[PDB]
């Protein structure tokens, strides 16, 4: 006990949304999986 | 675009169609037929290939009727 360890582990708690973190990074890499193989197409522009 | 006498050059006509297709059309072809246009005034292949067939099948027309 020790008259604080009850809040002494609420230093974390669960939030769990670092899944969407890593479901809108696949978001990006799939994108970026278009890094490459973009390249010159416009003769029309300046 | 010059010329040695000025004037236009020969073909910065050809040169003008060729850039103004390259201008407004979205791909490199559907305006190669002015490329080989402009290619054709610089260098007359076309023009230079077709004569050259022409006086190649005269003198082979000649040779057959001259050594037969």
């Amino acid at each position: 006990i020790m008259e604080f360890a009850e809040n002494l582990v609420l230093r974390l708690m669960e939030n769990p949304e670092e899944r969407d973190r890593k479901a809108r990074e696949h978001i990006y890499e799939m994108h970026e999986r278009c890094k490459k193989i973009k390249e010159m197409w416009a003769l029309p522009i300046r | 675009g010059w010329g040695i006498t000025g004037n236009k050059g020969r073909c910065y006509d050809f040169w003008m169609d060729f850039s103004e297709c390259m201008s407004h059309c979205r791909e490199p072809k559907d305006c190669t037929l002015l490329r080989e246009d402009y290619l054709e005034c610089l260098h007359h292949s076309k023009e230079f290939q077709r004569r050259n067939r022409i006086y190649k099948e005269e003198q082979r027309k000649l040779r057959a009727a001259s050594r037969k």
